[PDB]
């Protein structure tokens, strides 16, 4: 499996300098999308949740409703 | 240059069709005593009832709640015991509708289905009371 990943990545065309940039550019937008993704805990209608942590355990002054809260990824 | 308005044409289409497809997906049909919540995911649920008409949404987030803003009878069988004491197995006969003002409250503290939880509680709770301290 590993011998055709690397494969494909040697056929990907050896393109203009710039290309190289502007993949590294992509690929950090695509993280930083994804981290935002699953940096808000996907509550549904009516519910709530304050963070339930591993850094301090759990906090409790902190109180959220539900919709715009983000958690800290799979903390 | 017939070629490249015949490409033309066809990507517009492409785009026109996925933008009515878009659309197509943002509704729900709201029949006549129907009043519809948004059960959205970025908020949970929104605080606005959808009033018996067409209101609009975004995809993936709402999955299109059509309630019914209409009247329904119930039928609780009880075994209550009475003033006397008896097996009185009454069956009471019950009308109720819903309102149409804060249903979005309604969808979030139980859901889409909501009569049946409480419909027996309360009437059977009552019937119990009531005939246990009246005579049969």
């Amino acid at each position: 499996m590993a011998q055709n990943l690397k494969d494909l990545a040697g056929r990907l065309p050896a393109g203009p300098r710039g290309m190289g940039t502007a993949l590294k550019l992509l690929l950090g937008a695509g993280a930083v999308a994804y981290g935002v993704r699953e940096s808000v805990f996907t509550v549904e209608g009516g519910h709530r949740a304050i963070f339930f942590n591993r850094i301090g355990g759990v906090q409790q002054d902190t109180i959220l409703a539900e919709g715009l809260h983000f958690r800290i990824p799979w903390f | 240059m017939a070629a490249k308005v015949f490409e033309s044409i066809g990507k517009f289409g492409l785009a026109l069709a996925v933008a009515g497809g878009v659309v197509n997906s943002a509704l729900y049909n709201v029949d006549a005593g129907h009043r519809a919540v948004i059960f959205d995911r970025f908020r949970g649920v929104q605080d606005i009832v959808v009033g018996e008409g067409t209101h609009f949404l975004i995809p993936w987030v709402q999955k299109p709640i059509i309630f019914d803003c209409r009247s329904r009878p119930r039928n609780v069988p009880v075994i209550t015991g009475s003033k006397d004491l008896q097996n009185v197995n009454i069956t009471l006969r019950i009308l109720f509708r819903p309102v149409a003002s804060q249903l979005p409250r309604i969808f979030t503290s139980i859901g889409e289905d909501y009569d049946e939880r409480v419909l027996p509680s309360i009437t059977t709770e009552i019937l119990k009371s009531v005939v246990a301290r009246f005579d049969a």
